[PDB]
């Protein structure tokens, strides 16, 4: 059944649909949806116009509402969820993402359905490509047809950050000083070109390319970040660097002297600490300007977990050394801690910090109550009198302590706290046993849950 | 009209108190922008001002220096009878590079785009008068302002406040009994329609009038055009 150029897909014909057409954009929709009724007139403008050119690419739509196992079969959460399918391949269909107009959608199909590298007739050509991009890739190929450029053409496809190029001029090889085929890297950062060595395979190519893509080292900035984590580089390095420190020139020049030992690895960052904008990123690590220049190194899978250097000298060597003891799992997950405060255990509230934490709240002996809190969330300051009055009404009890600790300045492994205030019980055993309070911030709560031995 | 007297009694502070129940809801959390990459590394502080609709108010936002330089470009630009007393003005990302810094700012804290979204308005507030309660999404029966844009419905506000108000000019929701207060450099943030598009009636809300100082705000108003890959729908309502 065929609405304005689109496909209507169900169940029972949907198999049939992805076999016949190599090219298949399905849109997962919902009537009542509010982003779906404006999609509508577009999606059907575009398979208009897609047919009106004799593409091969067709247009698609399933009624999720009714065709929910379908839905489910490809994780459709939320709607529109529109997917590609080449080559009938079901197992990887790829998520479109782009506007909403029928020319982004048109825009879209074809520069994944073209060709992976531009043909470039000369050099001028070839400038307007390097030009156009802050890196792009040309292929040398004498024959567009031989299998190195082949294989040139299978890592174009899999790059869609980097504009890619093909020549068989030899106005173009001559350029610099290619006299044979082969493939060259440009960029608008350090050396400007690198060219590719080895055998011309898509493995070798993608390894090169990934290598040899990022500058050495980054000054983190607002129009930075999206390209420093957009990236698929999961181990980061960052320094952070006031612009008042003596030698400013030659402290930034030894970090890039030991970011030579790990292109395409670790990603080299500095940041100016004397700047109020890059202040979130400073209390994010618990640093003060005082204690920069400092170096830290994040791993950004899944759980974001930090490291630190045992020693603060900040020379090429030691960056390299740290950096290769990271990698070879000889360095610990640095979790922040405040210093412990001489009268921690003097108020009814025991204080605590990420080096006490564990000794306190996990004592055997006893029914430890801990506040997780931000100094700046108001709900938590609203809380503090309550807690307060809590610890002086346990204050002098054989067996039940009442402690807090700031979560903004301390990370514990053992609790992990996500929203504030958070409270949780540790009652008197070795086996580490932890209860969550899920009920009301009142002094009467508190008082019952206490008493329940953390039931209630 | 015990319409008024609600009004004025949230006005006055007064009114729901949560109770713990409601109140055990509510929490603090660095907000991650949904995973924006600026702010992977640099959160912002988000607070929770009401559970549902979720009310949510975000600190630092604005410096006093961004502050005070939005506040000279729209002093000119801000000055049938009208008995509602206050001035506006509309401000573009060419006026200066504080209006585009603070508009891209914006974007990352909402996951939502600002390429939709109307210009910033920056409104000053005298003293006295009344602002009545009203959606922010207008009706789609009316021939307004929103039609012409063809961008649809505003699907979110995101009031940033400009000044430190001695008394008054809360931000005051009837049918929740919500009022939100005014805090120099801090923004609250709250969804006009649902996650299917059609407006949130929970949402109503009013301006407080300013007993004592000079409110200065700045609004800015997504519309739900271009965040269908940033917001999209979920299953019924």
């Amino acid at each position: 059944e065929e609405e304005d150029h689109v496909l209507v897909l169900r169940k029972s014909n949907f198999a049939e649909a992805l076999a016949a057409h190599k090219y298949l954009l399905v849109e997962f929709y919902a009537p009542w949806c509010g982003h779906c009724k404006a999609l509508a007139p577009e999606y059907a403008k575009a398979a208009g116009k897609l047919k009106a050119e004799g593409s091969e690419i067709r247009l698609a739509k399933v009624d999720a509402t009714e065709e929910s196992d379908l839905a489910q079969q490809y994780g459709v959460r939320g709607y529109p969820t529109i997917k590609f399918f080449r080559n009938g391949d079901t197992a990887s269909p790829k998520e479109y993402t782009a506007g909403r107009e029928a020319d982004d959608i048109v825009n879209w199909l074809k520069k994944r359905t073209g060709p992976a590298a531009t043909t470039l007739p000369d050099g001028a050509a070839a400038e307007s490509l390097v030009e156009s991009s802050e890196v792009a890739v040309i292929g040398f190929f004498k024959d567009v047809e031989s299998d190195s450029a082949k294989q040139f053409l299978q890592a174009a496809e899999a790059i869609d950050d980097i504009p890619f190029g093909i020549t068989s001029n030899s106005d173009v090889f001559s350029k610099y000083q290619l006299d044979k085929d082969g493939v060259v890297l440009f960029k608008k950062f350090d050396e400007g070109r690198n060219n590719f060595e080895g055998e011309v395979t898509k493995e070798n190519l993608l390894d090169f390319i990934k290598h040899n893509q990022l500058p050495l080292v980054i000054e983190f900035t607002e129009q930075t970040a999206p390209k420093i984590f957009g990236g698929e580089i999961k181990t980061h390095i960052l320094l952070f660097l006031p612009k008042s420190v003596s030698d400013y020139d030659g402290k930034l020049s030894n970090f890039k002297t030991a970011a030579e030992s790990f292109k395409g690895k670790i990603l080299f960052i500095f940041i100016d600490s004397d700047h109020t904008d890059n202040q979130r990123i400073l209390e994010f690590f618990g640093l003060k300007k005082e204690e920069c220049p400092a170096v830290r190194l994040i791993t950004l899978e899944e759980e974001m977990t930090k490291y630190k250097p045992e020693s603060e000298e900040l020379t090429a060597e030691r960056i390299t050394e740290f950096c290769h003891r990271f990698l070879e799992g000889k360095i610990k997950p640095h979790l922040m801690s405040q210093e412990l405060p001489e009268d921690w255990d003097k108020q009814p509230v025991k204080v605590l910090v990420g080096k006490n934490f564990e000794d306190v709240a996990f004592d055997e002996k006893k029914n430890v109550f801990v506040e997780f809190y931000a100094p700046w969330c108001g709900h938590c300051k609203q809380l503090a009198p309550i807690w307060d009055k809590l610890g002086e009404t346990y204050k002098d009890h054989e067996n039940i302590v009442i402690a807090k600790m700031d979560s903004t300045a301390n990370e514990v492994e053992a609790v992990k706290v996500h929203s504030f205030p958070t409270l949780k019980f540790f009652p008197a055993s070795a086996d580490r046993t932890v209860i969550d309070y899920n009920g009301e911030r009142t002094l009467d709560g508190f008082k019952k849950f206490l008493e329940s031995g953390g039931q209630d | 009209l015990p319409e008024r007297d609600v009004y004025e009694s949230l006005c006055r502070g007064e009114g729901v108190k949560l109770t713990p129940r409601r109140q055990k809801r509510l929490f603090c959390r660095y907000h991650h922008g949904n995973r924006a990459p600026q702010l992977l590394i640099a959160p912002f502080k988000e607070e929770d001002e009401w559970d549902s609709p979720h009310i949510v108010r975000y600190y630092d936002v604005m410096s006093d220096e961004e502050i005070e330089r939005i506040k000279e470009i729209a002093k000119p630009k801000l000055a049938v009878a009208s008995y509602r007393v206050s001035k506006s003005s509309w401000l573009e990302e060419d006026d200066d590079p504080v209006v585009a810094r603070v508009n891209r700012r914006m974007q990352h804290i909402t996951g939502l785009t600002v390429k939709t979204a109307e210009l910033l308005q920056v409104a000053n507030y005298g003293v006295g008068g009344q602002y009545e309660p009203h959606f922010d999404f207008s009706r789609n029966d009316e021939r307004d302002t929103f039609k012409h844009l063809g961008t649809g419905n505003r699907v979110a506000t995101f009031l940033n406040y400009m000044s430190d108000v001695e008394a008054g000019g809360a931000t005051v929701f009837p049918d929740l009994g919500a009022a939100i207060w005014p805090k120099k450099g801090t923004a609250v943030f709250w969804y006009n329609l649902l996650r299917s598009g059609e407006g949130d009636y929970r949402t109503r809300h009013a301006a407080c009038p300013v007993l004592v100082g000079c409110k200065w705000v700045s609004n800015k108003w997504f519309h739900e055009r271009g965040q269908e890959f940033l917001r999209p729908c979920g299953s019924t309502e």
